[PDB]
């Protein structure tokens, strides 16, 4: 079982439990009309980001396994990006990085203007 | 020779292999014997054993009735593809070959009344599940078990040919084992249940005894001379401080060298082996020549007497306690 | 009557395509699973990967093969297999699989009246099983076994565990050597690919190491050589090539010790419990050594001094050597 | 209905030349790749080679599988695609591959109404890898996958990346002990030999290897143990064997370590970072015992200049070491 | 004229059934073999096996398949010998073998007007041999090869070595590092069993181990160390930390050496004759340790008798090595 | 595309390929080359070598002549298994595999005068004899013969496809050997002539030279640093005899150590190497440095002076000896 913790422009999620059989965080964001989308995804290991097209180049998404945290920086804002975000947690045989159906545990929802 | 190609062509005219004979109507009885030609290596790593087998079966199939200047077809072993056979499999195999040089090793037979006999050559490595509590004076019985893997005991049926005790023939000259000694067989069939139903299980249990002599000239005897080189130190003069250290902290670690080695072909069982208690013994033994010596330094100023008394007394204290360690170890593992 | 039966399986298969599902173009078929394991050989932290054979079925219903006037399990000769349509069945964490084929291939068909397929395997799979290995050797694993279909989408076919948890049998009997199953679990859930939605099945085993070959192997050894190196502190001051000996001795078989226990893993790059116990045993002889290289630097214009430090090392370093052991299986046990 | 598919796809296959590209005499095929890494097993200096498993997925168009009628994509049994034509796509740098066949042959073909293949294979293959090793383990290495067409020239076939930059997925996938994968990159380009023109993708991965596991067992080691041998400093010069001991056994345990580290690699020539040090800190093992060597020698009729070169090695031989230390770090990091 | 050929190839497989031998239901068909042996590989003591590549050809007569009109004998493309009659001919002690199958499979088939076939494979076969190591290295081994039928008993079929003893060809020109072949046999026989008898040929090679690379690796080095621990003699008896040294190091490095020796065979239990050197050297160097002690133990109140013992020693040990290398050496050559 | 149908079911039409071209008539001549696209590692206890190759060959049949608005049809290779091919083979193959993933690596083409070019991506493992006596200073000559296996000179002959010196053409950047370096390659053909009558066979030779550098730092450098660790002992004062014991001890068992060891790689060959030779030398100097102080000990208190001298003179004569030793081996076996 992992435990997600939503803080937080940046946002911070600090995961507690068995953050070994989920060795992936990524990041969606959910508009008020439309459906959850991707945002970016860390390696809980490898560091190795993945980002979104709408998002490549402006935010960026950071890990340290001295507390279990990933770090979502938010810079060059646009009113686009006003969607509620959620943070969550990837098994290690779940298939595409880009589906919320596959994120097994999700954190708490941080709303963003 | 016109003719038995008649024969072959009308007793295949129709022929239905995906069927049993009998289907519908009564059980397929298969009469079944092994030749063992080799009862190769023994594996305790992998718990696991080879053996080299001609597999023979044989049944009743109405189906293949002839008449003909003959009263037994030897055919090609291709006509076994062309007509129905048991489905037999190995319950404890693990990765077995049909050997298939320079042509398949296989050959069938077809008797005027409808009897089939065919037979075939097989290499199979099966689980022998090994208990090493005794090792290295350890025995084992590995079994092999075969039986049907899609027909339950209402459709097919396995017997021994002839009596149980002699339908499992080991070959004379047909064995491959280094360490083991094979003492004999014991043949015996049964049912086993699954999800799919009930089955019949013929099964063969090889006795095998360790062979204890590599385990005597490679672990036994130099922890043996250890406690010997280590007991030594007890006869040189109380001065020779640097000596009797190098007498200890080698003996020592040439134990230390030794237990680690002991468990190189075996599986990292979660207990102790004897060959691990004679070990521990030997060990405790050199330990304790060397707080012996440390005790005797400590006193060498100071009590001379008190230390010569103590080398004196452990002269003879340690090699017949040894002694008798050896004895009560001994009479206790070969005597089981 | 076998020719009836003959004549039966024939119509059966008359004008059958086997590039179509059952239901082709309708509602999504269903598949049943059921797995007899067999045995669990090996499980190797240097490969990070399991070995497994088990008997698995499937099960579906295909109305294309009903038949009437016959009141019995059809069992056929399993090559009527090659002639039927079967799931495209795999698993995603095997590296390596095989059906054994001896003395004919392990594989069974069997059709029931009202069409429906009984298909069973006999498979040696070996399965990755990625290890932490931090607590190393009190550590417990979770190795799974993942079963998808290949081609098919969830609109095509479904699957799901005939009989719930129940459908995983011979588990309690395997006997592993260095591992205890403590349980096994059963998932079904579905998986999003850029292909699309497929159905999935997950069986795990939750794995405990058994600590004794550690005792025997490593732990022990560690321990009396540390034992040993305090018997320097009772042999006399002047006699230098002896506590050296003794210094030297210990450093060595620490050394020996520990690359005897990293032979048998793989190159991890973070620390193991294990590795920090040697490397605390290592510190207590290596402070041992130094303390007779203090003594012995002091000890010609201050014999008092010397006296006192390997008289009160005779106490201290077993009293600091027990606390050491026992924070460290407190924090590990 | 199954009936009106079933007639649909015996039309299509019916006429079918399978020893024909798509547009035989015409102009080239275009072929668009994707590959879903699953994993790579393992990463080998020994066999200078790597393991990967992937879906590989090719798409392409023949205009003799269009059909009407039936507005949606038929998923086939793939064992129709040995009807099929397929391209003759195979990896220059491999040197065994399979595809997976359990239950199965792990492979997926997926028809769609305008004439558009998909052909989906489950691989594991071996592939070739030169490393250069000089500055191992402190090294960084590129291994690459090149996918080519055998048969068929730039006049018959043309190679894409199917979406481009995102053409290759799962490379988070990938967890090695030993690296860390820094960054992949897609090529696309034709080679020329005696036959003509070809077209060739190419999979190239950067890993870094990770350096924690060469601390903890080899330089760790190297330090103590360079360490250990500067105790001689600090004892009478009276022990002769004592100190002779010390030097001996530092000399003989550093030569040791380097041949037991270089046995488990190839064969190469050159010298390695790991060389270089290991040889760093047997001079100055070996300059520690000539120092004890000289001091013996000159003690008996100067002992005031050997008792200041004992001082002064004692403050030397941590500085100089440290000084060495600093810079391999710094040319090496 | 290759339609006269064709017409004539053609009108030979039209009637055949490759079910039935040639003479079937009549006198047995005789079948001559001979061999080409190209090399032999790997001899292994651990495995108990040695590897073979070969040239196989078997020569028969099928009246079946005789023609007129072409005065040539018809080489024929490989496959053709999958619609023809072939014996079955088997290997016994055979572990693991292969046809080899580049660029083609090694496999020729060559027809003659009367109804001749020569049929040529090329083998590579592992073949189990149980050796006897009771005198190794200086050992010599009987290795074979036993060809059978396996279906066709001696009514049916009936093995010869075609040319008589120059049936096998290439023995002379193998080259072997660790033996040499003293000779090669040729035997013809029949075994029964429980199905009936069945002609047998056996192919035996006698192979004499090289003990030069023994001499090299074992012999000397016993030596070296057990002339080595003869030199405490030559010290005076009361440096006691150096004899004990020199002892101690003797006897070992002694057992390293024959631990280090034995586990590269497999775990016979009886004793060889470099087991037997090996504990010999181990007996002397261990008595050399316990004169050194029984010296130390007297010494004090007996000096001259220590002195008298210690010069005995210098030519007793000589001598009595001398003498047990010289029974051990003619007893086993 | 239905042109191209019936020009290839023309072709195949009463075509037969069991049957040579020119069968009855002439000699197929087949003209080869071969691709190296990588010389892959030498294995000395195997006494093998890999190597990845095209192979390409090409040869004519009349049955094949075809007219259409295409001159050369590239085929799927299935159509190879419907003609007839060469039987070619290579005569010292070990097992090699003809890569299959992942369709099978082969491409025929079809001139419209009947021309055949027919190529195929092969691993190969051949046999290299090697001749160790200079190890590990030594140069090989690995071979790579091949030619048919079942047609005679008369029947089949093989050419190279261009002159022979560049019909085998090996890639720039396809070296995958670590210890050795590719320095060229000669081609020729000839006639071999066994039981079943007399073939024409290609041959190759690849020249291989041994690189040092790991012998160099793995066995060199730890028995010369050995030899000078040994010769150390002589400057230690005489009363140190526990110190000089212990440098004798320790450098002998290195030695022992190294000569153990220094054989893992190469195959139990019955001669001495060139590295054997100087590990025999270097453990003569460290034995006979033991001695010397063996000698110095025994006549220490009765006759000092002789025993300084001894240790003077010998503090000259082991570097200066073990100095020449040096020049002559390397001189010897680098200008060979
Ligand atoms: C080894 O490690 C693996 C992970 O790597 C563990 O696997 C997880 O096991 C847990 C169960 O212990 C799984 O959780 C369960 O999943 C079920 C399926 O969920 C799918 O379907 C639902 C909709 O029905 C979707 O929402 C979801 O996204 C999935 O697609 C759920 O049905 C279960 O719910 C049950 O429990 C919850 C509370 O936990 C209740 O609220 C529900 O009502 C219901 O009772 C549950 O969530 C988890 O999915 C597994 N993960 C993976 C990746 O497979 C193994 O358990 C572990 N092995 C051992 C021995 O511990
Ligand atoms: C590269 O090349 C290798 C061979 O070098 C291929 O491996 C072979 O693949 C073929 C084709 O799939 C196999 O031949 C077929 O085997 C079927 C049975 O397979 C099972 O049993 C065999 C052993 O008997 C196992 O090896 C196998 O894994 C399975 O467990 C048969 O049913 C097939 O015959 C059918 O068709 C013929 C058509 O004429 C009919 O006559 C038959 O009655 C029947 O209907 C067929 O024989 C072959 O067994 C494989 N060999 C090996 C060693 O694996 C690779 O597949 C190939 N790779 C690629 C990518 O092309
Ligand atoms: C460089 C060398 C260094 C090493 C040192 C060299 C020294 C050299 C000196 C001598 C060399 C001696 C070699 C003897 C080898 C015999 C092997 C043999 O034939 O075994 C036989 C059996 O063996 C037994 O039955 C005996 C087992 C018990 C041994 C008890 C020892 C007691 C020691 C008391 C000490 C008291 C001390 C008290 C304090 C002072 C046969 O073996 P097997 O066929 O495998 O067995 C069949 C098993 N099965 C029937 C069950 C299947
Ligand atoms: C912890 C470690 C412990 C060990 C000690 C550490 C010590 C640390 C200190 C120093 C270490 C120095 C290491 C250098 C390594 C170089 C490697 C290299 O590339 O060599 C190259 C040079 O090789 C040649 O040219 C071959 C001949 C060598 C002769 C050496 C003579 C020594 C004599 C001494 C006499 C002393 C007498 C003293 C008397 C008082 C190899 O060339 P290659 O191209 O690879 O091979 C040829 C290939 N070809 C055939 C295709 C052309
Ligand atoms: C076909 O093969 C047969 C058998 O080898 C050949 O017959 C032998 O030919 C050699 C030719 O030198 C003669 O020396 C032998 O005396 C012949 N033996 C017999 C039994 O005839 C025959 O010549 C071959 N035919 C052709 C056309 O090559
Ligand atoms: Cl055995
Ligand atoms: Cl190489």
């Amino acid at each position: 079982q992992v435990q997600l913790v939503e803080s937080g422009l940046r946002l911070s999620c600090a995961a507690s439990g068995h953050t070994f059989n989920y060795p992936i965080m990524g990041w969606f964001r959910q508009a008020p009309g439309k459906e959850r989308e991707f945002v970016g995804a860390i390696s809980w290991s490898g560091g190795s980001t993945s980002y979104a097209d709408s998002v490549k180049d402006r935010f960026t998404i950071s890990r340290d396994n001295a507390k279990n945290t990933v770090y979502l920086e938010m810079n060059n804002l646009k009113p686009e990006d006003t969607a509620v975000y959620y943070c969550a947690a990837k098994g290690r045989y779940s298939g595409g990085l880009y589906y919320p159906t596959n994120y097994d545990y999700w954190g708490q929802g941080t709303q963003v203007t | 020779t016109t003719v038995f190609t008649r024969i072959l062509d009308r007793l295949l005219d129709g022929y239905d292999n995906r069927l049993r004979p009998g289907l519908g109507e009564r059980v397929t009885e298969v009469k079944t014997d092994i030749f063992v030609t080799s009862f190769g290596p023994v594996s305790d790593h992998d718990m696991e054993y080879t053996i080299d087998v001609f597999f023979r079966q044989s049944w009743k199939d109405e189906r293949l009735k002839f008449k003909g200047p003959m009263t037994v077809l030897r055919l090609n072993n291709l006509m076994a593809s062309k007509i129905w056979t048991p489905d037999t499999f190995f319950h404890n195999g693990k990765k077995s070959v049909a050997h298939n040089m320079t042509m398949p090793n296989k050959l069938l037979r077809i008797t005027e009344d409808g009897t089939l006999l065919y037979t075939m050559r097989l290499t199979v490595r099966a689980e022998c599940p090994m208990h090493l509590e005794d090792f290295p004076m350890d025995a084992h019985a590995c079994p092999l078990k075969f039986g049907s893997y899609a027909y339950t005991r209402a459709e097919v049926v396995y017997e021994w040919t002839r009596e149980p005790a002699r339908s499992v023939v080991v070959a004379e000259d047909g064995s491959r084992l280094n360490q083991y000694d094979l003492l004999g067989q014991t043949v015996d069939s049964g049912i086993v249940q699954s999800s799919t139903g009930e089955y019949v299980v013929m099964t063969t249990h090889f006795h095998l005894k360790r062979k204890i002599g590599y385990f005597v000239i490679q672990t036994y005897l130099p922890c043996i001379m250890t406690v010997i080189l280590s007991q030594v130190s007890f006869w040189l003069n109380r001065e020779s401080v640097p000596a009797r250290t190098v007498f200890g902290v080698t003996t020592v670690l040439t134990m230390t060298t030794l237990s680690i080695s002991a468990r190189n072909s075996l599986p990292k069982v979660a207990y102790a082996t004897a060959m691990d208690w004679f070990i521990a013994v030997c060990y405790a033994f050199v330990f304790s020549a060397l707080i012996e010596f440390a005790t005797v330094n400590y006193f060498t100023k100071s009590q001379p007497a008190r230390a010569a008394k103590i080398d004196r007394l452990s002269r003879i204290a340690f090699p017949l306690l040894f002694g008798i360690f050896n004895l009560v170890y001994w009479a206790t593992y070969l005597n089981r | 009557n076998m020719s009836f039966v003959k004549e039966t399986v024939d119509k059966l298969l008359k004008g059958y395509d086997i590039r179509l599902r059952p239901d082709f173009g309708g509602p999504p078929v269903c598949v049943g699973m059921n797995i007899d394991i067999a045995s669990i050989d090996m499980v190797s932290e240097v490969n990070m990967d399991y070995t497994l054979t088990m008997y698995f079925q499937q099960y579906w219903r295909d109305k294309r093969l009903a038949y009437s006037g016959i009141p019995l399990n059809l069992t056929l000769d399993n090559r009527v297999a090659d002639q039927l349509w079967v799931p495209d069945t795999y698993f995603l964490n095997d590296k390596k699989s095989f059906v054994h084929g001896v003395t004919v291939k392990n594989r069974m068909i069997r059709l029931h009246p009202d069409g429906t397929v009984l298909y069973g395997l006999r498979i040696t799979t070996t399965a990755a099983c990625m290890m932490d290995l931090r607590r190393y050797p009190l550590d417990e694993q979770n190795c799974t076994l993942e079963i998808e279909s290949y081609g098919y989408t969830t609109d095509d076919i479904e699957f799901y565990w005939r009989g719930g948890d129940k459908a995983v049998t011979g588990v309690e009997r395997i006997e592993l050597p260095q591992f205890s199953i403590v349980e096994h679990r059963l998932v079904s859930r579905n998986v999003v690919f850029a292909t699309g939605a497929y159905p999935r099945l997950s069986l795990s085993f939750r794995l405990k190491r058994n600590i004794g070959y550690f005792i025997l192997q490593t732990y022990m050894p560690s321990i009396l050589i540390t034992i040993l190196s305090w018997v320097s502190f009772w042999i006399n001051y002047d006699a230098s090539a002896a506590r050296v000996a003794l210094g030297i001795t210990t450093v060595l078989t620490m050394t020996t010790i520990n690359t005897h226990l990293r032979e048998t893993l793989p190159k991890i790059p973070y620390v193991k419990a294990i590795d920090m116990y040697l490397m605390g045993c290592f510190v207590f002889v290596f402070l041992a050594l130094l303390e007779y290289a203090f003594v012995n630097y002091i000890f010609f214009s201050q014999p008092a001094r010397a006296a006192a430090i390997d008289r009160w090392s005779r106490i201290v370093f077993p009293f600091t050597f027990s606390l050491f052991n026992l924070v460290y299986w407190l924090y590990y046990v």
